[PDB]
């Protein structure tokens, strides 16, 4: 949430929302309608949006499903999926609340760690992630496009 | 520590109850619990 | 952020260290300008002499924009 | 005087100030040509003033500009300790959930 | 901590759920508190020690509280007074723009009642303390953002006691 | 904190009497089990990341644990959990090498149940990640060094329990 | 910390009184006694070293806690013992003179018992090596100095106990 | 002791001890067998050194037990073996250890204050610490002589 | 260097390079000799060695050399060869020096950014230095084996 | 800080290439001077503090240094100077042990110019007891260590020049 | 409580299986030992009261505690010291015949010492007397069956610490 984020930083100085924080929040209040709305039209299409980030990934890197791959099997095809589905939920959470506050605290910090240990390459979860948002900003609107991008375009450069 | 020594846990002699204090401190991990080893100190003699 | 950079060498007036020292007597820093008045006045109470100090980062009397 | 029977000796094996107070390393940043000492140095400092590794808590380490200039010695290990108490993650990590 | 927005995201997200209709009408309602509360936030920072001043004016001041025995005497306490005041009232400005009193009860109740036993504090005094900080804040900030910010420092007062 | 020569060395010294025929064989075992303890350290240095990985994957995998509610939810938590794992490997590795658990007990069992039961992790998973880690040790280093690491490492677990 | 000078000013002051007849009473007789105390405490510094080596060799010498395995083995130990007994001289000289035993139970008794109870010292042995020394700075400084001063080492002994 | 040592250093760097480290170790086992066999010949001709370091001791030194000493009466010579004794023994576990942190631990941190505190001549404990190793090297072989003499030394030092 | 690394402890402790250490600098200058013969056996059998591992290496993780993989186009496999001829080439720098300073100094500290950078699996990296191992103590014998394996399994462990 | 060993695996690896046959001539000649280099380096370190002690004996002793008006003067500049001429003894074995004279520049000579310059130390002196310190080493190590050691002295002379 | 058998048991049941070679190899040893146990048991059972008369006697008599304001002046005191040493002397009965020292723990350590510090007992002065009490019993039962009543009173005595 930007409000807590806002807040945190103003503790930090322990004083109240400077005029900018105050601002902000004003805007983020404001356009809480538009950021539901995006919120529905994500959540809306998660199946196909995953189905055609995760296929289109596939031929992007197919080392990722290649014998004596990461993901070379069903299993571990259907588990990159999975991932690919709780990376989406993340981001739906990030840019309801506004902030990248739910995707720091969920799916980003530690991530490095997560998938060294399990030898998954962090480029190609950010292509898949990239994949992800190509595919939303085609299926939703313009405006939409651009706001929910804001967000995967941030989770994807972290993660990356 | 100087201006080259990275900082190390101490173990003080004084003052008062600053040993305590810093062996209660630094005996639990990490988040260990949210309670308050040192609150404060109880003046023995309140002024007013 | 307006920074500092600081020359300074500072002796052992109590104690006689058997290890290197150097690193600490002779040594120059990048102090911020808010803790540069600080640092100064610890470093003189300690008794060592400022051999050079310069405004390495920033710009001399800016009214505005200093962070 | 008396036979000092086994749990009598473990627990004077350990009876005073805990052997921890010697059992310890400080780490003294001598000379910053030893890249390796410095890299060791400053993974020290991290655990000292974070209590843990910065592994798991940080997306990708923000004190890299910190490390460099230290390993270039434009600022001593007290800068460094100072820049890490300034840090986004300590407010984070034990200033954000604590009362003062 | 958590105010009203990341309550709905983590209720969603320990299911590991997207968000479904109950918490869309949440995030619906606080965006309508909103405006309101960022309002009343700034008319707060405006009169920051203004509040605090007349609070004290209003309950503790010109009492045995502060007399000799009470525990405002000698300048040093009475300060340390007005500071408690300062971290209750940017607390609760905290909690207001939040949503949630999980900032408090994680930066307040967290050893406070007892470290105040510590040190001897008038749990009776701070709470009327906070009472005179909650009408002082009301009459600067209207009815419903006034009841809001009195509902927080009325849970601070619960907490405190 | 005390290997196995130090740990001998300060029971006589409680006794105040010098190292007799008892000591002196202790000491000699300890010896003799020198070299098989510094190739066992060896290996597990080598092969430290790997141990965990695969017992974490054959102990701590598609389970509740993982899934959300469970406790090893989300990269924070997840790597806070693979780092514990790593915590053990590496001090059971220090316990084996020492020929002495006091290093285990004053750093890594002090608190440890505290700070789990505060933090809700399930103790009973991370019991079976150190069984699972057990095993890859085990595998890894051979039957002798495994049971020695297996003993340390089961003691953690009992300690934790 | 509180003397006897300033337990009469706080005394007057948390009532908010002036200085009546009675405190310049007080005031007078401690004046008084400021004679004895800085004599007292002169000769205590002369002779601070020499008062606990006798207390320590007929109180704590050639016994359980100095053998081996005892509390005073481990020379470390030893010379925290002297270091201690000249710690508790040293307050006690500062309570006599001050008048007001409130700095043996602010800067000396303040967390004395768990520091004692976490590192296994003998409570009792440290009492009785305190009485140990009251009684040889007693015979050292004389009847009245002695008083003082075995009435301020037997409020830190109570404190201990 | 050398893997206590090592052990503590690779805790503090927080990683597994290096080759170099673990090639140490193996030497200390290595030598553990001298090191035992010197330790086994103090502990047998441990009354005899005391023995005829206390008589070179008083006899250079004889005003310590002279009337008026630290170590006049019968009582006060038993207890300077005593303490001969003492750092005998933790000569002994210094050898056993391959290391002088036991007798640094044991009987060397603050001694100068607790001597000091007894009215004890230190420098006549460091005299007496030299007629033990003079004793010691005398009985012992000639290298020995040397691995303890290094511990004698050490102690010797930290007395003066 | 073992002496630079006993310079360097010695230093960090102010101390004079103890005999414990010393010993360990005479045993390994006397037996420099095999040290030397095994750095050039490895010297004149470097390509070999890399042949068989890279040969391994494929056959374990056929999907790194695929062209969803790095190591696809015939010259991504030849700077697989190129950087396994390094890593063999530090290893007998560090065989020949007597401990793992250069290892570190040349080719551990940074290597996961580098290899991050460059999109390498850096796990896959490790189990080609383990093939490489592998091939070197087939080709040596028992103890000049276990001497490089030292060496070996502390890159593959930094590696990992 | 580089030795014989690693210069020659610099200068292999500048290049990038294996060893070859003037890299294993250069190898066993260091390893050939090994023995020499380790004998004089523990001879140094059994009596390292009685060098220092003639060296300053025959160096500075009783002379208008060590007289009152002399940067000698005082027993704190007495210490200064008898830990700085262990520092020079310490790194001189260290550079002749290595081979190499480099951890002279990074370790000794690095500031150390400045430093005495600013702190007024007199540097013809301290060049004196550098070599009284060389001819005192070469007579207690023999001939070819003593040129061993003495060619290092002079390298730290020279750069203090 | 506890004993051997039942500590066996326990060890058995916590995990659910039955009883394996190594519980049985256990238990025989228990019953070799009880010839011994309840030799020493009927003996200390005979001269019970003796046994604390000697304590007493070489540990307490003559001194602080028994002196005029001493916490054992005043004979219902003493007498609560002889019923409290007759206590100790019984449960160390208990624990030294059962072979397992938890009744101790919950029978005899549980509440002693909150008990001790609030009725101002020495525990020093009774650690000394129960050290008594073992040397006594020791001397009088040998030292081999004296060896099990030394370990159950020294756990008393930790306990007490
Ligand atoms: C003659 C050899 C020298 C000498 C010795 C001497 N010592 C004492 C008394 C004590 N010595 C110790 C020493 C130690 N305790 C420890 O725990 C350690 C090792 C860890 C040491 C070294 C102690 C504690 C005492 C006093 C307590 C006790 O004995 O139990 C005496 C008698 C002093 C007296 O007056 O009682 C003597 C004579 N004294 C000399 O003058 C010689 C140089
Ligand atoms: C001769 C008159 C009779 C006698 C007396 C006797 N008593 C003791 C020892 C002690 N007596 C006491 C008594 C008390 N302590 C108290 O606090 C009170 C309250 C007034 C009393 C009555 C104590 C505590 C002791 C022992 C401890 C101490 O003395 O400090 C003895 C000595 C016995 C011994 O073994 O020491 C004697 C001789 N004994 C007789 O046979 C006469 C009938
Ligand atoms: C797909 C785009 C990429 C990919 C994925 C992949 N992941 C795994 C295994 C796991 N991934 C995670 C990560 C998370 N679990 C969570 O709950 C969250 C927090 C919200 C995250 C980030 C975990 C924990 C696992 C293992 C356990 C589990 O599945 O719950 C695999 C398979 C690993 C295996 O060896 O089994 C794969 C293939 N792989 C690619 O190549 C893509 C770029
Ligand atoms: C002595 C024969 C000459 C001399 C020396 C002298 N030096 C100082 C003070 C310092 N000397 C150093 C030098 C070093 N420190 C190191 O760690 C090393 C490298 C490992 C070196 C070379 C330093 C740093 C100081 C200052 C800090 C300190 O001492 O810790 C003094 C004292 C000066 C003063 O008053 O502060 C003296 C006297 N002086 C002479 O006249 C001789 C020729
Ligand atoms: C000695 C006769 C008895 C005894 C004491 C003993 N104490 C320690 C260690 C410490 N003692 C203190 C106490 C204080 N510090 C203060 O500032 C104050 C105010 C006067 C007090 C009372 C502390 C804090 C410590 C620990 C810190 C430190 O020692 O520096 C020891 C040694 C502990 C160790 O392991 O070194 C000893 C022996 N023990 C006995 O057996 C005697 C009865
Ligand atoms: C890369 C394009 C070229 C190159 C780079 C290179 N740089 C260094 C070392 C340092 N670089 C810096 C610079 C910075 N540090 C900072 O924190 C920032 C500000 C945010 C900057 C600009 C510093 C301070 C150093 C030294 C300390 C350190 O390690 O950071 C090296 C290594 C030098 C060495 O010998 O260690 C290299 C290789 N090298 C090329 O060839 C490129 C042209
Ligand atoms: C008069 C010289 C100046 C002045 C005074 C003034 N003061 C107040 C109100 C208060 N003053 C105090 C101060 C203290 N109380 C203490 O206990 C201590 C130490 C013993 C101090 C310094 C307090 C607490 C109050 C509040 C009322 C009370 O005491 O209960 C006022 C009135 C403020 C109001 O709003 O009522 C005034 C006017 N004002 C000047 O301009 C003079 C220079
Ligand atoms: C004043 C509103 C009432 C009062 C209280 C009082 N407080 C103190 C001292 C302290 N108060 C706190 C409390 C906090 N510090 C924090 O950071 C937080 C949350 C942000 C809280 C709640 C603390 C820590 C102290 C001590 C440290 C300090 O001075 O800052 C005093 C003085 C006590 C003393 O012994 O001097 C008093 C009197 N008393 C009243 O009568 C008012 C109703
Ligand atoms: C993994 C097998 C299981 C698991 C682990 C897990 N632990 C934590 C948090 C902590 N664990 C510890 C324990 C230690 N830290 C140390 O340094 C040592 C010393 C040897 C120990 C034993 C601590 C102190 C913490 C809290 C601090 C921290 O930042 O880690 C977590 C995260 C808890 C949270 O709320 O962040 C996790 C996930 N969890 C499982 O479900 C596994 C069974
Ligand atoms: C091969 C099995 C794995 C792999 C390796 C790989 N590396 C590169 C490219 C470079 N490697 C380096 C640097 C080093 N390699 C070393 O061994 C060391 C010795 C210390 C160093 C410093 C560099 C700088 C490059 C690129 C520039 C250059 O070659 O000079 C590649 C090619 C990558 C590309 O796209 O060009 C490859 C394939 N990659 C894998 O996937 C395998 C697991």
């Amino acid at each position: 949430s930007i409000v807590t984020k806002s807040i945190v930083n103003a503790d930090a100085e322990a004083r109240y929302l400077s005029p900018g924080e105050l601002d902000r929040i004003k805007a983020f209040v404001t356009g809480g309608a538009a950021r539901l709305r995006i919120a529905e039209t994500l959540t809306g299409s998660r199946e196909t949006i995953v189905k055609q980030a995760g296929d289109r990934l596939f031929q992007k890197r197919p080392d990722i499903v290649s014998p004596g791959g990461n993901a070379y099997g069903e299993e571990m095809t259907a588990t990159c999926l999975r991932d690919m589905d709780y990376y989406l939920r993340l981001v739906t959470y990030g840019v309801v609340s506004g902030d990248v506050t739910p995707i720091e605290e969920i799916g980003l910090v530690g991530v490095r760690e997560m998938y060294r240990s399990l030898g998954t390459p962090i480029e190609a979860v950010a292509q898949s992630v990239r994949e992800m948002k190509e595919v939303a900003s085609g299926l939703m609107s313009s405006d939409d496009a651009a706001e929910a991008s804001a967000y995967f375009d941030f989770v994807i450069g972290k993660m990356s | 520590f100087g201006e080259d020594t990275v900082p190390y846990r101490r173990f003080p002699t004084l003052p008062a109850a600053n040993f305590p204090n810093t062996e209660r401190l630094y005996n639990k991990l990490t988040k260990q619990d949210k309670e308050l080893v040192v609150p404060s100190f109880t003046p023995v003699v309140k002024v007013g | 952020m307006r920074m500092f950079r600081i020359t300074a060498c500072v002796p052992s007036q109590t104690r006689i260290r058997t290890q290197r020292e150097l690193q600490n007597t002779y040594f120059t820093k990048l102090v911020p300008y808010d803790n540069w008045f600080r640092e100064q006045q610890r470093i003189m109470k300690m008794g060592g002499k400022i051999v050079k100090v310069e405004l390495a980062t920033g710009r001399p009397g800016t009214n505005a924009g200093l962070a | 005087s008396a036979i000092r029977t086994e749990p009598e000796i473990a627990y004077r094996s350990n009876q005073g100030v805990t052997r921890q107070r010697q059992q310890t390393k400080v780490f003294k940043l001598v000379s910053t040509y030893d890249k390796v000492a410095v890299k060791n140095a400053i993974r020290a400092a991290y655990r000292q003033v974070f209590e843990r590794d910065l592994e798991p808590y940080i997306i990708n380490s923000e004190f890299t500009a910190l490390e460099s200039k230290l390993s270039n010695n434009e600022i001593n290990v007290k800068e460094f300790i100072e820049g890490l108490g300034t840090s986004e993650l300590y407010m984070k990590e034990f200033y954000a959930p604590y009362p003062n | 901590m958590q105010d009203a927005i990341t309550a709905v995201i983590n209720s969603a997200d320990v299911q590991g759920k997207y968000l479904d209709g109950a918490a869309m009408d949440k995030l619906k309602s606080y965006f309508a508190s909103g405006e309101l509360r960022v309002r009343a936030a700034s008319v707060i920072s405006a009169n920051a020690a203004t509040i605090v001043k007349e609070a004290v004016a209003k309950s503790l001041l010109y009492s045995d509280v502060t007399r000799p025995g009470g525990n405002m005497y000698t300048t040093r306490r009475y300060a340390a007074c007005i500071r408690d005041l300062d971290y209750y009232l940017r607390y609760a400005t905290y909690a207001m723009l939040a949503g949630d009193a999980s900032i408090l009860d994680e930066r307040v109740l967290n050893g406070l009642k007892e470290t105040y036993n510590s040190l001897g504090v008038p749990i009776s005094s701070t709470v009327q303390a906070i009472q005179a900080i909650k009408e002082v804040t009301a009459s600067l900030v209207g009815a419903d953002a006034g009841k809001e910010m009195g509902v927080y420092l009325d849970y601070i007062c619960s907490g405190l006691s």
